[PDB]
RNA sequence: GGAGCCAGCGAGUCUAACCUUGGCCGAGAGGUCUUGGUAAUCUUGUGAAACUCCGUCGUGCUGGGGAUAGAGCAUUGUAAUU
């Protein structure tokens, strides 16, 4: 099975977001700790409803949010993140845990000199 | 009795040096590390290499596998908040660039920014 | 070829003979005609000054000046 | 009669310390061995049992010299240039950690008390005590 | 690595939070409780570095040199992912 630094994944997504972070890296407990804006708030209400009204996956949601921490309250949701052009379409495995939403959609294209 | 040659944890190190600084040819085993284990180990840190007898060579590997056990005070380890599972380990020869060479590909394998530039790279 | 860094027998009779005949000596003497490492030659000179085989003129960590007598 | 500035500085430092050690009531934080002392230096203290007695003596006559000090200016006193790599160097503050345990530490043998304005003053004891010393430094002679 | 130990030109808050001594905690970066100064007055003798003395190293890309890279701990900011 995938174990996050420790905690079996059948124990996690039981988990709330406040045990999390007790677990993370000093970035991710500094940016709660410094207390994280309201705009999560309103891209998860969005997020839960589709995973409830899901067929069986629960179709993209698109955000700009670049910034977002990944929480297992996430976990399996497929989203849209923004390119400052396009949207790329990502689902979130259990690997993700723990990086930026900004970690899978490239700015800039690799310069070749062909 | 001394002997100029010797093999440990698959590495050789020769007897002609000072016993602190021989160990560094290990992989992971840096001066500071290797400092403080010698004392650790209570030996003459001021012998060659060459000079120790294998009672003395073991206790040394004894304890560099394994320095939680004799109160190293962790924040000296390389290995710190393991990914998997939340020990602290310290990694030694071959089994350097065998961690390293897997965080990369677990990267690669999430599609991280930082994977795919690597490899691209390549 | 290498300078030895322990001292074997034959080396410790040979210094013990050869020593008395330099009009100086310092570090740099012993590395050079004989063949010990700069770490003995450092042990070799305090052991020869305390035993009273060489005269010091001056000693100063980064030069030392010793003489026949 | 003999006073602490009629001697030379790096021989009644080396004779207190080896006196202080036989005494044996200074007492060692236990984390000696590990510590850099600075952020600016490599490698620890290189005389592995000696240089904390070589340090609390050294603090001692600083002290004695002077109206009072504090640890903060014991930091600077000590500080050194660090590399910086690539960079370059610029001078850094010794360990505070360090310095305190070794007021503390004279304190409680009375050689040293808390001073009003601050800091740390000789006491008489204090100026008693490293007075014979240096007598006998002088008298080695 | 340990010990010795010396400058000159600047700049600083009530509009509010600038320069910070001293005590305590921490390996460190840093944290915390108080304090002086609208300044030739307090930070500040800005106890700066090279430098001097005593030891270890011994001519070997070496204990010279520290790029590239992995893991972890903090600080500024609404936000540190490239």
């Amino acid at each position: 099975t995938h174990s996050y630094r420790g905690v079996d994944l059948e124990k996690l997504l039981e988990m709330s977001t406040e045990d999390f972070v007790k677990l993370a890296p000093a970035r991710v407990r500094r940016r709660f700790a410094r207390g994280m804006t309201s705009k999560p708030a309103g891209f998860m209400k969005k997020l839960r409803a589709a995973k409830l009204a899901a067929p069986e996956k629960p179709a993209p949601v698109r955000t700009h949010m670049r910034n977002m921490i990944i929480v297992p309250e996430m976990i399996g949701s497929v989203v849209g993140i923004y390119n400052g052009k396009a949207f790329n379409q990502v689902e979130i495995r259990p690997e993700m845990l723990g990086h930026y939403l900004g970690e899978f959609s490239i700015t800039y294209t690799p310069v070749r000199h062909g | 009795s001394f002997q100029h040659i010797l093999r440990l944890l698959n590495t050789n190190v020769d007897g002609n040096i000072k016993i602190v600084y021989a160990l560094t040819t290990i992989k992971g085993v840096g001066r500071r590390y290797s400092n403080l284990v010698c004392k650790k180990a209570d030996v003459d840190l001021h012998k060659r290499a060459g000079e120790l007898t294998q009672e003395e060579l073991e206790r040394i590997v004894q304890i560099m596998q394994n320095p939680t056990h004799y109160k190293i005070p962790a924040w000296f380890l390389n290995r710190q908040n393991d990914i998997t599972d939340g020990k602290d380990y310290h990694t030694l020869a071959n089994n350097v660039e065998s961690k390293l060479r897997d965080d990369l590909e677990r990267l690669k394998k999430i599609r991280a920014h930082r994977g795919i530039r690597h490899f691209w790279g390549l | 070829a290498q300078h030895a860094v322990i001292l074997d027998q034959e080396k410790y009779d040979r210094i013990l003979k050869e020593v008395p005949t330099y009009r100086y000596v310092s570090v740099s003497v012993l590395v050079d005609r004989l063949k010990i490492g700069g770490s003995l030659a450092r042990i070799a000179l305090r052991h020869l000054e305390k035993e009273g085989i060489i005269k010091p003129i001056s000693k100063h960590s980064k030069q030392a000046i010793y003489t026949r007598a | 009669g003999v006073s602490v500035r009629d001697v030379a500085a790096q021989d009644f430092i080396n004779a207190y310390a080896s006196f202080l050690q036989r005494q044996g009531k200074l007492e060692v934080p236990g984390y000696v061995d590990i510590v850099k002392t600075s952020s600016g230096n490599e490698m620890p203290p290189q005389d592995a049992e000696g240089w904390f007695y070589k340090r609390a003596a050294s603090v001692a006559r600083h002290i004695y010299m002077r109206k009072q000090v504090g640890v903060g200016k014991l930091n600077k006193l000590y500080g050194g240039a660090k590399s910086r790599g690539v960079r370059p160097y610029k001078h850094i503050d010794a360990s505070g950690s360090i310095n305190r345990k070794v007021l503390q530490a004279l304190e409680k043998i009375g050689i040293v008390e808390i001073s009003p304005k601050g800091g740390r003053r000789i006491s008489e004891n204090g100026q008693r005590d490293l007075d014979r010393i240096a007598a006998q430094t002088l008298e080695e002679d």
